[PDB]
């Protein structure tokens, strides 16, 4: 299979920083990534597909970038709408697996 | 504009078969280079990836769970289903069910998915 | 009295993409009917097939497009089978394209006169799309070598895109130093890749341009046509490994909205590649393998470099041959390489 | 000697066609671009748009 370890476990964050997430996987798949914004009690909603194209509706303040293993989801100013849970995800062409990662959760200080 | 929801029921005994409706409206589920995904959320983990079906004989099933599971669909109604054979306590969690494009963006990100289902499982 | 019927190439086998590996004779024939996918950006709204509207007042001295706004190359790959089975030293048995056939998909398309077209005049139709058309294609056993060349080097571009380093203004002539490969679809800029023609032993590329303001596009449908991709030697585009590598890119011209907004347009595109089998000097022998197995294993050395623009071996005289002794030990060469000549 | 066997791509596929006009059924995003779930058979005069 393949496993998208993802690090840190829980960044300790204020409103206004620079914040920085590496999914760095198993095996290079390097074009079939995505990210994944999810607040508590709430649906998914996508950040950023193929590691760096930025989705319509989300602003140009997120972006994305880096691909083959070490893998970025690049954040410029953190918002009070934003301290959420934060996921990454794996595709698949010959092989069907796609599974998913860990998670990074944002605490605000 | 098209337009999901969720269905089904709200209690399962141990060792039962669950049955799931992930209701579509506005658009055909025989949609070209679409597939029809599962995600459960368990409470405190992560989320993680069950199965797809394609309408022109196309399924993908999560090895860990064994291929234990049948996804059927009816074009009448506009909806497909799922199906678990022989449930424990840990199935207890928050049931999400999406679309992958294979040409367009290429996963489940398009703010497109079912509200959301819960399903709880104990003694 | 009749007359018995004249012979055909028997028909075998048929079926989807997994026909490939079922193994046949020697003189096998293969006839591979598949298409791309254009690559165009596609924005939102499920447009799937238009690019995001162009900009209009960008200066030379700062340039900020986006990754939707570049039409791409579009690229795949096919599996093979492998064809030896033993050993069998001496001679292989590898695959060569020998006969393409391209068609464009959806040409009809562009009849709609009641999109969101502008208004031509005041109660007549729409405008179709117009402008400049690129239709490119490549046929080869290799990834499509290509030359790097654009204009205005002071473009900074989206991180998602492949494109050339260090803009100088030699960029914008031909440069030695903006060589690549084409290893992904969806990634290259159209705008600033062109096909090298230097380096292309094994694989061929057609392509007609027509640029203008509004030029009509001209299209074609017929199946009879044939281009042999046969060379002057008698060899096609040759399989080296288990694979036979298709590129294209289909731009049809701009379209404008009922506002006034550009946008690209592209289609997708046919190919029907003959393969056949064929026999060439091995290229893999086990002195081949040999080398490749201690070289994985022996120590990296990085010293001073021994090869390149900064190099230190300086003179190699390759000699073997005997004769008779020359009256003059540094024997010249070039009559005059640098000129002494006339005026 | 066979009828016309043809091939189903258009744009703007949230477009609504009268009855008489034989249409690509079930239309979706593939329909601008190659797609395979469009075969059909010319059999019918006054029939299929030619755009």
């Amino acid at each position: 299979e393949i496993v998208l370890t993802q690090s840190p476990v829980t960044l300790s964050l204020s409103p206004g920083e620079r914040a920085i997430l590496s999914c760095r996987a198993s095996q290079s798949v390097s074009s079939h990534l995505a990210w994944y914004q999810q607040k508590p009690g709430q649906a998914p909603r996508l950040l950023i597909y193929d590691a760096s194209s930025r989705a319509n509706g989300i602003p140009a303040r997120f972006s994305g970038s880096g691909s083959g293993t070490d893998f970025t989801l690049t954040i410029s100013s953190l918002a009070p709408e934003d301290f959420a849970v934060y996921y990454c995800q794996q595709r698949s062409s010959w092989p069907p697996s796609l599974t998913f990662g860990g998670g990074t959760k944002v605490e605000i200080r | 504009q098209v337009q999901l929801q969720e269905s089904g029921p709200g209690l399962v005994k141990p060792s039962q078969t669950l049955s799931l409706t992930c209701t579509v409206s506005g658009g055909s589920i025989s949609g070209g280079g679409y597939y029809w995904s599962w995600i459960r959320q368990h409470p405190g983990k992560g989320l993680e990836f069950i199965g797809y079906i394609y309408y022109n004989r196309g399924t993908y099933y999560n090895p860990a769970l064994k291929s234990r599971l049948t996804i059927s669909v009816d074009t009448s109604k506009n909806d497909f289903s799922l199906k678990l054979s022989s449930v424990s306590a840990a199935d207890t969690a928050v049931y999400y069910c999406a679309r992958c494009v294979l040409g367009g963006y290429g996963s489940d990100a398009f703010d497109r998915w079912g509200q959301g289902t819960t399903v709880t499982v104990s003694s | 009295k009749p007359k018995e019927p004249v012979q055909v190439p028997k028909l075998l086998i048929k079926g989807g993409v997994e026909v490939l590996e079922v193994k046949t004779g020697v003189d096998a024939i293969t006839e591979v009917e598949c298409f791309l996918n254009p690559e165009m950006g596609d924005p939102d709204e499920n447009l799937r097939g238009f690019s995001l509207k162009l900009s209009a007042e960008n200066d030379f001295s700062s340039d900020s497009p986006e990754r939707k706004m570049l039409p791409c190359y579009s690229t795949a790959r096919i599996p093979l089978p492998n064809l030896n089975e033993d050993l069998t030293c001496g001679n292989l048995l590898m695959w060569e394209a020998v006969t393409v056939q391209t068609e464009v998909i959806g040409i009809t398309s562009m009849l709609n006169l009641h999109a969101g077209s502008q208004k031509v005049h005041e109660h007549g139709g729409g405008k179709p799309i117009q402008g400049s058309n690129f239709h490119f294609f490549a046929v080869g056993g290799d990834p499509l070598e290509m030359q790097g060349v654009l204009m205005n080097y002071r473009t900074k571009y989206p991180d998602g895109t492949i494109t050339p380093k260090n803009p100088t203004a030699q960029s914008q002539v031909m440069n030695t130093d903006h060589k690549a490969y084409l290893d992904k679809n969806n990634a290259y800029p159209v705008e600033c890749w062109v096909p090298d023609p230097s380096r292309n032993e094994n694989t061929r590329y057609f392509g007609t341009f027509t640029g203008g303001e509004n030029v009509p596009p001209v299209l074609h449908v017929t199946n009879t046509a044939t281009t042999v991709l046969l060379d002057e030697q008698g060899v096609g585009p040759l399989c080296k490994a288990d694979s036979l590598y298709v590129s294209a890119a289909d731009i049809c011209g701009l379209f404008t909205n009922s506002s006034g907004t550009q946008q690209w347009r592209g289609l997708a595109r046919y190919f029907k590649i003959r393969l056949r089998k064929r026999s060439v000097k091995n290229p893999y022998p086990i002195s081949f393998l040999l080398s490749d197995l201690i070289n994985r294993r022996t120590q990296r050395v990085d010293g001073q470099p021994m090869y390149g623009m900064e190099s230190q071996v300086e003179e190699v005289r390759v000699f073997d041959g005997t004769e008779r002794l020359p009256g003059d030990p540094d024997m010249i060469r070039y009559i005059d390489k640098q000129g002494q000549l006339q005026t």
